[PDB]
């Protein structure tokens, strides 16, 4: 009769294939292909944290909209996204993302903690894996997130092949 | 050591597994497209050439963004009832664009590309939440039945000219495996050349089933209405409607009903209701009947009666696209050149902007309206 609790993410056994995506192809302008992948794993995890819709180490949270939507807005800011013809980036946006991949780990592991326990009873359980682990091994690839900012999530990095 | 299993209990998610079929698809998508960058590794030893630094440099694309009000419209052009037509161009960089807005849902009956010389070429789509959204090359020269209302056309050596080009314009049509079978002079398009760019049918529906039964300024009581319900069987060879049937022939046929209007000014069916076709168009024979204005070749008339003829089989070929092209009342021309040639027409515009050979107006009716962002994702690169 009304009591709760936290945390508790393990572990592994998930989905498919290996790298080699997230590699720059050859003889593309970075700012381009930052921005792609980017504007992938924004929607994906959206999609992802759109499972878990409501249901509310890690704060108050339920928040997160105020955190997605921050980037949902940021994403649709015209002025970061080179849009038109070759109409190119400023490169101040190394701030920008060195900031906004990472935010996209906040919720990550954030669900990975406490709310990666209902992710299994779907039954999506390899997918969000193996998606993290397409996340991750980009941000592992290129320094796009700081090696600090990873605490809480770094025993599902330890993992057999991810990067 | 770990353990259970087996939950799948809430309402939650009840269709939210949609990530999971749909992400597989998305990787599967990025998987190949990540290999589309092997298109490079093409590998040229093969001249002697430069040196000159890298000759090698791609963007390489997007797949950016849109909306609408991203279009700064021009004008009006046309309607349907799936929706309407317009002169746009878009408003960000500016350029020549026409414009389709249709209907999605509500719109029923819920395979090819494109390209050719004597077709419309698409660009590309967009939608919204009710409408549907096009952009096709904006072709200056308005429609056919439009420059057959200003003048009736005396033709000949002009007709000569606006067939034969129709026959290659169809001609494409077949040869990609295709019958447009939607013949209407508004379904033609002139170009800034003054040649022919016919879009498609679309593909755009509606019928005629199965019957009804309810027991020179003369001459200008043609643009009755318009028409803004439409379509009339000013074409619609008599194989469509009773049953199924047909193939080039009807086609063929249904630019005989082009060829009259062109000489003499009417449908030959010219029902001045809607079901006198089907009707007179379902019968002719007795029904088709050829006026005193006694002025016309023999080869003009001896055409629109071998275009008449049916659909026939059997004895005989229709086994068009060709014998078509055999007939006397075609002197040349060399069937390519034509592609080049004088137009009996080149429509003068004195800008870019001129709708001149659109007729404006108004009328604001879609029976839709209540009534109060997309994606790009392909494979080739134009232009
Ligand atoms: N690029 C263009 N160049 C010239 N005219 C155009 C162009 N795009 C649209 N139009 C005009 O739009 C009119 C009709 O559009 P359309 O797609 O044919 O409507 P519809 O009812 O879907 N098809 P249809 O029944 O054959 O008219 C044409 O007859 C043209 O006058």
């Amino acid at each position: 009769i009304m009591f709760l609790s936290e945390p508790f993410v393990r572990t592994a056994l998930v989905k498919g294939s290996f790298k080699t995506i997230v590699q720059l192809p050859k003889y593309v302008d970075l700012g381009e292909w930052i921005a792609l992948n980017v504007f992938e794993f924004f929607t994906n995890l959206n999609q992802f944290y759109g499972v878990v819709a409501e249901y509310v180490s890690l704060p108050a949270s339920q928040y997160i909209d105020l955190a997605l939507t921050w980037i949902n807005n940021k994403v649709n800011d015209k002025n970061l996204f080179p849009t038109k013809n070759g109409l190119p980036f400023p490169q101040q946006f190394s701030r920008d993302v060195q900031r906004i991949m990472v935010q996209m780990f906040r919720i990550f592991a954030h669900i990975y903690h406490h709310h990666f326990d209902k992710i299994v009873h779907l039954s999506l359980e390899a997918h969000w894996n193996s998606f993290f682990s397409h996340f991750i091994s980009f941000a592992k690839e290129f320094k796009i997130i700081d090696r600090k900012e990873m605490a809480p999530l770094l025993p599902l990095i330890e993992s057999f092949e991810k990067q | 050591k770990a353990a259970a299993v087996k939950l799948k209990i809430e309402n939650f998610y009840q269709s939210s597994v949609k990530y999971a079929i749909e992400r597989n698809e998305r990787r599967v998508e990025l998987e190949t497209e990540l290999t589309s960058h092997n298109w490079s590794e093409e590998r040229k030893s093969r001249q002697l050439s430069s040196l000159g630094k890298k000759e090698s440099q791609f963007l390489r694309l997007r797949r950016t963004r849109l909306s609408l009000e991203d279009f700064h419209t021009v004008k009006v052009i046309g309607k349907g009832a799936f929706g309407e037509v317009r002169l746009v161009q878009k408003k960000d960089t500016g350029k020549i664009y026409a414009m389709k807005t249709l209907l999605k849902s509500e719109m029923y009956k819920k395979l090819a590309g494109s390209d050719s010389p004597w077709v419309v070429s698409l660009y590309y789509s967009f939608q919204d939440a009710q409408y549907l959204y096009l952009i096709m090359e904006f072709l200056p020269g308005g429609d056919l039945m439009t420059m057959l209302i200003r003048w009736q056309l005396f033709t000949e050596d002009v007709t000569r000219f606006y067939m034969a080009e129709c026959i290659l314009a169809i001609e494409t049509i077949h040869k990609l495996g295709f019958i447009h079978r939607a013949i209407k002079p508004d379904n033609i398009l002139i170009d800034i050349r003054g040649h022919i760019k016919l879009s498609d049918f679309g593909l755009s529906t509606g019928f005629h089933k199965t019957h009804d039964s309810n027991y020179q300024t003369w001459r200008k009581s043609r643009r009755l209405m318009a028409y803004s319900t439409v379509g009339t069987p000013d074409y619609i060879a008599p194989e469509i409607f009773l049953y199924q049937g047909y193939g080039q022939e009807c086609d063929w046929w249904s630019l005989g009903a082009i060829m009259y209007e062109c000489l003499i000014g009417w449908p030959p069916f010219c029902s001045e209701t809607p079901q006198e076709t089907y009707r007179k168009i379902m019968n002719f024979e007795q029904t088709l009947q050829f006026p005193d204005d006694i002025h016309i070749s023999y080869e003009a008339e001896d055409l629109i009666r071998r275009l008449l003829t049916h659909a026939d089989q059997r004895l005989g070929r229709h086994g068009g696209a060709d014998e078509i092209k055999s007939h006397p009342f075609f002197r040349g021309v060399d069937w390519n050149t034509i592609r080049q040639v004088e137009a009996p027409y080149i429509p003068k515009l004195s800008s870019i902007t001129d709708t001149r050979f659109f007729p404006t107006d108004e009328l604001e009716n879609v029976p839709d309206s209540p009534a109060m962002f997309i994606g790009y994702e392909y494979s080739r690169f134009d232009y």
